[PDB]
């Protein structure tokens, strides 16, 4: 735990943040699965540029749109835990109070 | 000058930034190790010592840094009392009013007490079922260690 | 359902009753009932010992 970004007995909101784990591990995996992305998206663009005039083949597109969509569902993977290391208020109401302090 | 190609870098240029995010993770798993205190204050003993074995996430700590400059205090006050208070504030025979809604002025277990004076903070919203009490803490100022956190005090 | 407050006094609003549970207990052997009360503000919360 870095921050409590809260005050307690205060109501809170859906979707309010209220902690700040470490993105020691779960930022560095963000950083990978964007720098797979910004390649592989280039490629998929590159090849529906070149598929309308069939200068690559109708299948080495459609793997190429396969290997660009793993790769952006491998980033919006990636960035859940990167919304999970944010910790959100899953209802809204009152809060009580911090039985975790920050540090722990 | 377009010897090799644009895409020959891309995916070149992804895996070097793969494997410095790989390096990142283990300078991080590194840094996990050679264990930081992720909190200035003072720390007590220490409850695992030289050759102790540790593991990932273990169940008992191993030294308990606290810094105590302000502390909280937990105050309980039972449920009935404070629905009789709500009650009898609700109706017209008494009032809440000016700036000494919050001020505290706790005591000591011996009947000494305190110099300093401190704000009262929240009140919880549920009872305990094993005690039927709420709890409502408060914020103390101690510039030279007066009170010790876990001791017995009158709020 | 109109439930007694903790104290002992009346409390103003009345309730809806649903859920009739059908597991009975083990040793106590009572079967438990699910009221529900509306509050505008904070007069009865979670957690006190009442009487409906």
């Amino acid at each position: 735990i870095l921050k409590r970004l809260f005050k307690e007995g205060s109501d809170v909101k859906a979707g309010q943040q209220l902690y700040q784990i470490d993105p020691a591990t779960y930022e560095a995996d963000y950083q990978s699965a964007q720098a797979n992305l910004a390649s592989t998206q280039e490629q998929a663009q590159r090849y529906k540029l070149l598929v309308a005039d069939q200068a690559v083949s109708k299948q080495q597109y459609a793997d190429a749109n396969a290997a660009y969509l793993q790769s952006k569902a491998a980033v919006e993977q990636a960035r859940i835990n990167l919304r999970y290391t944010k910790v959100l208020s899953p209802i809204s109401g009152r809060i009580g109070r911090s039985a975790v302090t920050e540090g722990a | 000058d377009q010897a090799v190609s644009k895409q020959q870098y891309a995916d070149a240029n992804a895996a070097y930034l793969q494997s410095k995010a790989a390096v990142e993770q283990a300078r991080i798993n590194l840094r996990y190790t050679k264990v930081l205190s992720p909190i200035s204050g003072r720390i007590g003993r220490s409850a695992v010592t030289e050759g102790a074995l540790v593991t990932n996430g273990q169940a008992n700590a191993m030294a308990t840094v606290q810094q105590l400059d302000p502390i909280y205090v937990d105050v309980t006050q039972p449920s009935t009392a404070l629905l009789r208070l709500r009650r009898e504030l609700a109706s017209g025979q008494l009032e809440r009013a000016g700036d000494n809604a919050a001020k505290v002025s706790l005591k000591l277990e011996d009947g000494s007490q305190y110099p300093l004076e401190g704000r009262l903070e929240f009140s919880e919203v549920s009872v305990d079922e094993g005690t039927g009490s709420v709890t409502i803490r408060a914020v103390f100022p101690n510039p030279n260690n007066e009170l010790l956190p876990g001791m017995f005090v009158h709020a």
